[PDB]
């Protein structure tokens, strides 16, 4: 064939891939974390938006830290050979490097490590997108007119 | 050839390192509101980093906190695109 | 407006 360029990810596999949405609204009382009013609007918006991009959306609500880790592990062990990409959206409380399960924190590295090129071979070379709505600390941006 | 185990990840953070992130109890979070709007408008048109740059602009320009607490009032937010991608990403093909 |  003619000249070929290799500058863009192959996105014409049979499936776009999974879009996992973790929507943590209600937290165990003992954590002291507030209920994240408005997060259901986000989760619905994301579901519709990624639906129209032809992702296979899975919405999960109010997962413990243990459930988050097991969900990610299980998803990373699926066969993604026929999928172009992978998307995970995390909606929760957070701190720098950390997302909260309903009962306590999860290191973000623990979640993303399941999808490393050496640990999820059917996603090697494919884009893995992590979209994170969560605090990264307590600084406030005062802005400038 | 090998590829790095951290290659081909993109982290679309709602806020800059060290900062709070803002969520409106009625409308949803500033970042997710803006992300969905920009994907709806531009996913058939723009490469993903350029979509996310429009999201940065929308969050930066169109939102400012309102609070009865002076500590939390009139505050701004910028999201933070972290890319280890090795190719351009378009959600469309052909 | 709330914080996360
Ligand atoms: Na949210
Ligand atoms: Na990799
Ligand atoms: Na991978
Ligand atoms: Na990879
Ligand atoms: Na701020
Ligand atoms: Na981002
Ligand atoms: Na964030
Ligand atoms: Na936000
Ligand atoms: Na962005
Ligand atoms: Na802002
Ligand atoms: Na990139």
């Amino acid at each position: 064939s003619g000249i070929s360029l290799d500058n863009s990810y192959k996105m014409d596999y049979p499936e776009m891939g999974l879009c996992i949405i973790i929507n943590n609204k209600n937290f165990h009382k003992s954590t002291g974390m507030t209920s994240r009013s408005g997060t259901d609007v986000d989760a619905a918006n994301l579901r519709e938006t990624f639906r129209n991009l032809k992702y296979e959306v899975r919405n999960k609500n109010d997962l413990t830290r243990e459930e988050i880790v097991e969900l990610m592990r299980d998803v990373s062990k699926e066969d993604h050979s026929k999928r172009s990409s992978f998307v995970c959206v995390l909606l929760s409380h957070g701190e720098e490097g950390i997302i909260f399960g309903t009962n306590g924190p999860v290191d973000l590295k623990k979640i993303t490590n399941f999808f490393r090129g050496d640990r999820c071979r059917s996603l090697t070379g494919k884009p893995k997108l992590f979209i994170i709505q969560a605090c990264r600390g307590t600084e406030l941006d005062c802005g400038i007119e | 050839h090998k590829i790095p185990v951290e290659a081909d990840f993109l982290y679309a953070y709602s806020t800059a390192p060290g900062y709070y992130s803002w969520r409106n109890s009625k409308d949803g979070s500033w970042f997710i509101q803006s992300l969905c709007a920009m994907l709806k408008q531009y996913a058939d048109k723009l490469e993903f980093m350029h979509i996310l740059t429009r999201v940065n602009r929308k969050v930066a320009d169109e939102f400012e906190s309102f609070s009865f607490d002076a500590t939390f009032h009139a505050k701004k937010q910028i999201p933070c695109i972290v890319s280890m991608l090795t190719k351009e990403l378009y959600f469309y093909h052909h | 407006d709330e914080v996360d």
